[PDB]
């Protein structure tokens, strides 16, 4: 999920863009 | 072991600035 | 409008606390 | 929407919960 | 206190409502 | 310790939202 | 009220930082 | 109180210190 | 006065997210 | 100033990127 | 874990409050 | 650097002020 992928390492804007509708 | 809990509140505010009007969806693990 | 945008930023942090493990979809213009 | 209901007046934790998933 | 109790484990809203005067 | 320091600042935002009108007291030294 | 309610959120964060170990009381109106 | 001193005009850190315990 | 001050608070958090490793200089009157 | 430009109307991230180092 | 990164967004809000009108510089290198 | 000085041990308000412009 989002917590396991982004709280373990720093997600970039691109990878955060994945969660926008 | 409150680390991930505190990180998710920062995720939600980064998601808010990135997505914008688009909106976003926040699903912790379902 | 900046005013409503800044309110939205506070709205998503309140949703984070209240919804917990259920999560939420954030939709700004219904 | 969530904006019209809660940035125009203070929403309680109980009406915010309606927006939960 | 609240730190030793809510920073070692996730206090819920009912647990936090206890520090409201 | 910074870890408990950052955790507290999330606790006071949570108290603000849950206590509402009633307000709260934040005495860390307990 | 909204604009004041949002300002209150920033006020409590400034207090946590300024007051440190002394703590503080937030009573919007008692 | 704090809301009408500090949400109407900006309080410096010194003025904010008046509400510490 | 206070609403431009509250807006700057959110601005600095957005700069932190966008500038990442580069950093930034924040000057209100310049 | 970034304040004049972005506290008025919403600045996108790529506009805010012109203020980085 | 992203502990340093989360500390950094807290440092930027604390500097905004402390420094006021003067502004600050934030550079994470090294 | 600021990260090295304030992310293990808490920096006081006066130490933070060294990073002001
Ligand atoms: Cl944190
Ligand atoms: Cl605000
Ligand atoms: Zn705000
Ligand atoms: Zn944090």
């Amino acid at each position: 999920g989002i917590v396991e992928q982004c709280c373990t390492s720093i997600c970039s804007l691109y990878q955060l863009e994945n969660y926008c509708n | 072991f409150v680390n991930q809990y505190l990180c998710g509140s920062h995720l939600v505010e980064a998601l808010y600035l990135v997505c914008g009007e688009r909106g976003f969806f926040y699903t912790p693990k379902t």
